[PDB]
């Protein structure tokens, strides 16, 4: 009746405790064999790092940055170093049942712009200027033009100069 | 019971852009009698301290991504193999991975082409080259900063299903654990003659290249935690992994006897040795430490409290921790890190302030 | 008309004078009522002797901002108050109405076919159809006394 | 001036970091024993002792098992059988928990309330005898002795809608309660009817709980805008809301006695006002000294208003303003000390703050 | 081939910062040139400050408080109530042919039927029958209660 | 390179109410050897501080508004020529404007003129009495205070097409440059003849009065700013202005070579002469100042920072600020004000702080 009901509860308790018991030994040996094998695959990482020597980071020298502190130590300003901006690639991508498909100079112009990235003043000087090298006189309009398209092409730009000087 | 190693707050600062500070890691490649420096990231800012006598934190170096919607989220220390020069691994929302030379004060490499977001960088124990990068496109990826290429892209139709928000090598570089907000945690070995063989082909590699994607993990599990897995790292062949429920749950898989290395793909169990409790956790991306010996174990809170337990007790899971408290400290605490030789403990939380404890 | 303006506040400031000291002795009668009142409550608690508070894995932490340090207690955690499980049925007519627990709070998966043998077994030193009724009775999900008793017998061959 | 003034000794700060919105002073203890007092803030009690030159000596703390539970008041009684201390505590969800501080443990629970508890009061007279004030209209009042709910206030012209506060009277004859529904509501409990509810509350042993509808007094004509706080000042009332002072008022005409005041009285008296600012936020509770010669109450921005009572025109006197550089969160309650010589402030920000009296 | 456009590469941006140089040489002319016209304009100023004897201001039921979180007490001074200031209520009518628009009772309002009780109504009437043209007087200045004969209407009746 | 001012924070304060204190100004009318007093204004409030040695700042008077929903934005000093007393006139969300006697401690006089809230006091440096208002309504307002006249109302037809969020008058008080959200900057001459003959008329005014509606400003443009421009100030003849995007632009009306006095309202060209860069003041309603002698810069970032350049080097706009942060400073700084001499800098936040600076020599 309600005494084998209170037994089943007693005999049940017990044999959970000791498989409680026989799981916690488990885990502290579980947990003790594994710390040997941190000990020694630490100990051979360890070994590895006494023999580099790497070089200690040193502060060797207009935006700054601050860092306060709440203790004695006096504020500390130093220099904002401005990491260089990350090249995004024009990747352009076509697709048909038959085929698919996919310097320097020119990021310098475009940063610092405050005509077509060179005015007529400019233009006429670079022509004079490069009349010393050199008997085509075309080769310097096809560069000019290679280098600054959006001014006009080589042909364009020998009537220009034409113009201008006139 | 309690834990036989006690800290003292011995510094407190704070970064002027008052912006959440989610990484901090000691440079652990210094060598001995060198000072004990750190970095930490957060906003768009990167910043290079170093630790002395009496609790003083020197100002180092400090950078600016010229982006400024960039968010870095995590860094890694690394060196030069040639150069003898520390390297520093940057990355955050915007996706690129960023290695800073602290000797010369430049930017020296990018790494573009993650789908989304890098959630957490991890440098090879046993390889400076071998760079994880784990994202919010679901996947992992394995790059060889020597040659500047993909070794390997970890994921697809096994793969993780959602954001990948941790991964952490074990002690010997021969196998990966993986976890994120699909509640999974996927083990990958690179021990493998595959996986070795792409390292080998990606150093063997000059332009004068097909990187390899692994589908299928060698283990995987979603019986450990019912929510997202936002920290994942190796105590030996065991794991541990924390998520919104409070604790630190040390589990390994298959049943108690099975060896690590036996494991096969096709495994179904686990087993939970224990977990380290704690309270006032319970937001996401708050991530726990590890000193170089694996010794102790630190985790900060969403109220500026910091956990410090000791991992080699009879009874790690059920003993008492540290509770390092300041009446000024109520900020969350994203990340820890310890000196290699864990004299100091660093904490950085959500108001840009930087925690320095003292070990006695 | 400016003597209506200077007969009025005339007359008005001699009713706010007048009510001005009737809340002047509301006070003051009203504070010796407080007076007897609060003072047959002090002299039936001289009477009373009621014992001191004294200090005392969860922990908890009180910080200060002055030279006094942080202190740290145990954090004692209260039982779990029981949500009744009720019910209620209505008709032009009438209108109805610790084991299991730590069962479900230690939590077919209650008790496994390994130690179900092992508790008829363990059960069965004290004297065993009266030891399948018992255990149906504790562990209904895992069948009715007949089915237990065959499973059992299932289990030991 | 004001006759008082205080120094602030200590400041406190839980490691919860949730609002601390209730602190009571243990009135009970002996003449001799060092003075103790309770907070309450998310699902945590917590128990401190003051001392000399200001320290606050931590002593026990409790965690409610639900995590979703958000204690809002407590209030401390005593086991007149063991002469025990016993600290009630109840908010969010409902349930009334009775603390035992020399046992540590919690003796006793009561379910009844349909939601938040807002206000929790022992009998003066009767430790036994406890209040609570409910979200769902009603008051309730319950023999811990014999576990029993002798009576629950409100129905048909009880209040509509929440009840935020209530107060006995000095000698525990008559209760005034007070809610969002605008109005101040006066329950007689030596009513006869109310009176044999309470003396078979102790005759049960294995039960019938009274519903008063109608009190022996309402009024809606105090205050514009929910009532949070009422408290008597003797035979009178002193209640607040939203309108940045404690207006101090009584029932009837000038001179109505307020045990002849009929249940039509349609008059009220408003004598005074003490006047502050900047405590327009809602369930910001005051508090006074057990001889009721004091009166504090802490606003949204850190500062506290102590005010005397006792001087001649008190609603038209200067208050003691006590202001410290870094307490500016929203004072949720004060407690003095049963001699008055300290009075504790909790914050929204989990702070203590210790005022000492000069 | 790639070596005139190398040679313009080189040619341009020396052109350039020759171009750069000279208009920086004009913003720094332009800040030197400002910079005196500053220079003698605010000492213009400064000269007629010197003129001018100007009052310094000085100290002192609500109060306010200012902390320091220095060694510095905290200041405790009375809180001086502005005057509330009238925006007067402006009615204003659009035609094609036109367009059209005592402190006393401004306190009555403030310290608040009629404004005035019975009770008080005949103790006003009786003060003033110690100096018709006395209740053209109470309905001028207390309009609700009726107009002036309403108002004798009203005296007759508390009366009996 | 380095700039050569350094600061040192010597006493920080904080007002009971815990609002934003938006404005700041010291007394420039003072003699010499008073004490330098400011004023503040934040929530509905208006307060005076007199500094003294050693980081000392004694706390002298406090008024506050009768309407609580009344939210002071500015102020700015001025004095009675006829008594000698200094005056203080304060405005801000309810568009009223209210000039304070602080030596009888009475509110003097109320001008009740605008369509909604006033952003910016500023007073003629020439004439004590001639107070400008510019205002959510669109326009700017210049009042004579003696005589209790509204001399001219500028806006209109040609007028600013959204709020005015600030203006100032040149140093010797002949012309007036505002701007405001509609991305423009426009200068508005007050030395013309019409403007001339406003003012004396508007002295010559008794009871038995129209205002000079001007609708045309004599120069405009948008192309200095991308977005609302909220602060601008005369350093010269050339502008300082500042929107939200993290730099103070210094500009002048026309081609490099162009006369101030002879720019004619046609003209379509400016000239950048450069930038003031610094960071963390994107949001709106954040004010620079000047010292008297235009020497010095100060602006104040939305986490607690100080930054101050020296406005006397070759290329301002190429020099590094000194960045003046303590640890427990975080809260936005709406604005600063120099002393006459400048040897104190205060800066008040928007947790209702002060900070005082002292500069170390």
């Amino acid at each position: 009746p309600v005494c084998w009901r209170k037994r089943v509860k007693s005999e049940y308790m017990r044999l959970r405790q000791l498989k409680r018991f026989r799981r916690a030994d488990e885990v502290k040996s579980m947990f003790s064999s594994n710390r040997q094998k941190i000990l020694e695959r630490t100990e051979i990482l360890n070994q590895e790092w006494k023999q580099r020597r790497i070089q200690p980071v040193h502060i060797l020298s207009t935006r700054e940055c601050s860092v306060t502190s709440d203790l004695d130590f006096p504020t500390q300003v130093i220099p904002l170093k401005t990491l260089n901006a990350v090249a995004s690639v024009p990747i352009m991508y076509s697709w048909s049942p038959l085929q698919q498909n996919f310097g320097t100079f020119i990021e310098e112009l475009i940063k610092n712009y405050d005509c077509g990235f060179i005015n007529d003043e400019i233009f006429v000087e670079l022509v004079n200027a490069l009349g010393q090298y050199n008997s085509g006189s075309d080769k310097i309009f096809e560069a000019i033009s290679s280098m600054f398209p959006d001014k006009g092409t080589a042909e364009e730009l020998k009537e220009k100069y034409k113009e201008l000087t006139e | 019971g309690s834990c036989k190693y006690s800290f003292k707050c011995v510094n407190s600062l704070k970064e002027d852009h008052n912006q959440p500070l989610f990484g901090v890691q000691f440079n652990w490649h210094s060598k001995e009698g060198d000072p004990l420096v750190f970095a930490t990231v957060g906003s768009n800012r990167v910043t290079l301290y170093e630790c002395h006598s009496q609790g003083e934190i020197r100002l180092l170096q400090s950078y600016v991504d010229a982006d400024a919607d960039e968010n870095f989220y995590t860094c890694a220390w690394t060196y030069d193999s040639n150069t003898s020069h520390p390297l520093l691994a940057v990355a955050g929302s915007r996706g690129i991975i960023r290695i800073i030379n602290p000797i010369t004060m430049q930017c020296i490499k990018h790494y573009v082409g993650h789908g989304n977001a890098i959630n957490e960088l991890k440098f090879h124990p046993r390889d400076p080259n071998l760079l994880l990068s784990v994202s919010k496109d679901h996947a992992l990826r394995l790059w060889n900063i020597q040659t500047d290429t993909l070794v390997a892209i970890f994921g697809g139709v096994e793969g993780h299903r959602d954001e990948v928000l941790s991964a952490d090598y074990d002690l010997l570089g021969e196998k990966i654990m993986s976890c994120g907000m699909d509640h999974s945690l996927k083990l990958w070995r690179i021990n493998s003659k595959r996986m070795m063989n792409a390292i080998k082909e990606s150093y063997d590699y000059n332009p004068n290249f097909i990187s390899q994607k692994i589908h299928f993990p060698d283990f995987s599990t979603r019986d450990i935690h019912r929510n997202y897995v936002d920290c994942v790292r190796w105590l030996g062949d065991l794991i541990l992994s924390k998520s919104c429920e409070n604790a630190i749950v040390c589990w390994k898989p298959g049943k108690m006897e099975d060896d690590i290395d036996k494991i096969k793909p096709s495994e179904s169990n686990v087993t939970i040795l224990g977990r380290f409790d704690y309270s006032q956790c319970d937001i996401w991306y708050m991530r726990f430490s590890m000193d170089f010996w694996q010794k102790m174990l630190a985790l900060g809170n969403q109220v500026g409290k910091l956990y410090v337990w000791d991992l080699e007790v009879e009874d790690p899971h059920k003993a008492k921790c540290t509770t390092l408290t300041h009446h000024k400290c109520g900020a969350a605490i994203r990340q820890t890190s310890f000196s290699r030789d864990s004299s100091i403990l660093i904490a950085v939380c959500d108001d840009a302030s930087i925690w320095r404890w003292d070990r006695l």
